[PDB]
């Protein structure tokens, strides 16, 4: 059934789960023509596929070719997300597939659930949870594989940097989620907040700044205040 | 014509005779039905007064065999039986209709509304869906399951309708997933038509005796079934014309003659709804989507 509040534990538990995000999938610029009318220009895209116990993202990239003489792009792109995370599954080791695939958004459900008809055991579910999985296209190291890709590309991240070494699943799933949902509802402050040190470096195979525990529980602070600020400018509170 | 004689009526019931309706009080000089026409099914279905709950039923075709009911006092219903002697059975119903103890099944002759509901149902194919291979006619009751149904207890009372299941490897081709699943004629024409049904006039035929089975009896899987062969064939974008123009006849009929109060249960809103209004055949149903928003527009 649906993922929730209720059940947020069992993300961490040792089933092996992908959590699949297709909100980066179809993405367009839309301008106008010479004649004054509206065209649309699709820009390089990708799937988010995660899983969140070991920080394991497979990224992969969506072509603009892939929409070449395609109609109904935006239902199309449920089932090119389908069909990608399928072959991927299918790439995988038995011991290596999933057991549970959690879609971010329920229009992937019926896509999902026909391309994976061959596996009955997989469960394929919803969630309940506003997960800030859009946001990864504000990592800047994962937005300049995107738009660099000049064909169909799988790209192989993990999302956690080293933080497993120190903290669990647990608190690295909820530090991500903080860090994206911050991206997500201001994404200059917080990328300001993140870089205003210029002592702490991102590491050439991460994509986050190397900080020490005190530093992380200030930036978790900071991230926090920032959601909450804007909450407030938003909402006049 | 023809004619199904009772043993009697001990019991207080209302009998019903394809869509005619009528009651029999406890121990009323009743011996049965005369007139029935011929070259048609039937059904002889049945409503204890003291137990509403459970109507059953059975379907038969007086041509294969001379048919009577009687009741019977230790199962606690009227049950359907073959008379093998005829010079018996033809001595029999001239006594109880010398007698004038029998009811006249009271077709108006401008009414086409039988023949309509079941012009493409065969009694060779209904005993393949009731399996009862040593008797002629064929069991219904209100709570008779479907094989699918059993696979969601006991199979030989089950209703054996042919399983449709949108999201199975049967109806999506390996390599057409988006295509099979969005237009489902590969499915129909293909798998359906061509491989299992063999033709369109077997699809109908088990189609409007779904229909029939879940109006009869409230029989909860051949609603379902109903409901999935008209779906199937409405998400199509590729069906034979004349298939279309039969379908929308065949529909017309069947809600022409649902009573408006059980409209409530019978019909399922998203099928219609989407059948007529957004599929890929919604603008070839016109008989069926007149009544429907005549005479049920709140279901849309
Ligand atoms: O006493 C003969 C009873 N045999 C059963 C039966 C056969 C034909 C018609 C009817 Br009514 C009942
Ligand atoms: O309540 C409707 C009454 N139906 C009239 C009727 C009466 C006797 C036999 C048959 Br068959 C039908
Ligand atoms: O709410 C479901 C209760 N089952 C009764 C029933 C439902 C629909 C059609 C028919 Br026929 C019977």
């Amino acid at each position: 059934g649906a993922m929730n509040s209720s059940n947020y534990a069992e993300l961490f538990n040792n089933d092996i789960k992908l959590f699949v995000d297709d909100t980066n999938v179809y993405r367009v610029t839309v301008h106008k023509t010479f004649e004054g009318n509206v065209a649309t220009k699709a820009i390089n895209g990708c799937i988010f596929t995660l899983n969140p116990k070991t920080g394991h993202l497979f990224l992969k990239i969506i072509h603009t070719s892939v929409w070449a003489g395609q109609k109904r792009l935006s239902q199309l792109a449920k089932w090119k997300t389908a069909e990608e995370v399928s072959a991927l599954v299918r790439s995988l080791p038995k011991e290596e597939q999933p057991k549970q695939i959690i879609v971010t958004r329920k229009a992937m459900l019926d896509p999902l659930e026909v391309h994976m008809l061959d596996f009955p055991n997989i469960a394929i579910r919803p969630t309940e949870l506003r997960l800030p999985f859009s946001a990864a296209m504000s990592i800047d190291k994962l937005s300049d594989v995107v738009m660099k890709a000049t064909e169909p590309q799988m790209v192989l991240f993990n999302i956690y940097d080293d933080w497993l070494d120190r903290i669990s699943s647990y608190t690295a799933f909820s530090r991500l989620t903080l860090l994206l949902r911050a991206l997500k509802t201001n994404e200059e402050s917080a990328k300001m907040i993140l870089l205003s040190d210029p002592t702490i470096t991102i590491k050439s195979y991460h994509l986050w700044p190397s900080f020490t525990d005190e530093q992380w529980i200030t930036i978790e602070s900071q991230m926090r205040d920032l959601i909450l600020t804007e909450y407030g400018r938003k909402y006049n509170v | 014509m023809n004619t199904v004689p009772f043993t009697s009526a001990p019991i207080e019931v209302t009998i019903g005779i394809d869509q005619y309706s009528f009651n029999v009080k406890e121990n009323q000089p009743f011996h049965g039905i005369k007139d029935i026409p011929i070259g048609h099914v039937h059904v002889i279905h049945f409503q204890h007064a003291d137990n509403s709950s459970m109507r059953y039923g059975y379907w038969f075709d007086c041509r294969m065999g001379n048919f009577y009911i009687q009741y019977d006092p230790k199962d606690g219903l009227y049950k359907m039986m073959e008379e093998r002697d005829g010079a018996k059975f033809e001595n029999i119903v001239h006594n109880f209709k010398e007698r004038q103890m029998m009811v006249s099944y009271p077709k108006i002759d401008e009414d086409d509304t039988w023949y309509n509901l079941t012009e493409f149902v065969q009694m060779d194919k209904i005993r393949k869906i009731v399996r009862k291979d040593e008797n002629q006619f064929s069991y219904v009751d209100s709570s008779m399951t479907t094989v699918q149904e059993n696979e969601l207890s006991d199979p030989a009372h089950s209703l054996n309708y042919t399983v449709i299941n949108f999201k199975s490897r049967e109806a999506i081709r390996p390599g057409h997933e988006m295509e099979d699943f969005l237009d489902k004629s590969y499915y129909l024409n293909t798998v359906m038509l061509q491989g299992i049904f063999k033709n369109s006039s077997n699809y109908f035929g088990e189609l409007q005796f779904a229909f029939l089975n879940a109006m009869f009896f409230g029989n909860y899987g051949s609603s379902l079934q109903w409901h999935a062969m008209i779906e199937l064939i409405c998400s199509s974008a590729t069906v034979p014309k004349h298939m279309l123009d039969k379908l929308d006849e065949i529909l017309y009929y069947q809600i022409k003659t649902l009573p408006e109060q059980y409209s409530d249960i019978l019909l399922n809103e998203r099928v219609w709804n989407i059948c007529l209004y957004s599929s890929f055949q919604k603008n070839s149903l016109h008989n069926t989507e007149k009544i429907m928003e005549n005479k049920y527009p709140e279901l849309l």
